[PDB]
């Protein structure tokens, strides 16, 4: 599984299914969420700009 | 993909399951087998019976 994001319009195809409808979180200049990459088990701050 | 007559004294063990697909990064399959089997799985790698 990936994800799509961007100024696009989309039709799941015959073999790919739509399992999280995501939407991004604004970050101030100044604040930031915690996002851990499941793969790499890293957990990191990110911070400043929309993530 | 198939449509299947069942032939007359056939039954489906576990009626019409479907295909494992594993967790992409971390989804995992552990299996033991019955009966020993050479070059037999999709990984052209052998196994001893219970192993």
């Amino acid at each position: 599984c990936w994800l799509i994001r961007g100024p696009l319009e989309y039709v799941p195809s015959a073999k790919v299914e739509v399992v999280e409808e995501r939407q991004a979180i604004p970050l101030d200049q100044n604040e930031g969420i915690y996002v851990q990459d499941v793969k790499t088990g890293k957990v990191r701050a990110v911070i400043g700009s929309t993530y | 993909e198939k449509s299947f007559f069942l032939q007359p004294g056939e039954r489906l063990e576990r009626g019409i399951q479907d295909v494992y697909v594993l967790s992409e990064q971390q989804g995992l399959l552990l299996k033991a087998l019955q009966p020993l089997e050479e070059g037999e799985s999709e990984e052209k790698v052998s196994h001893q019976a219970g192993d």
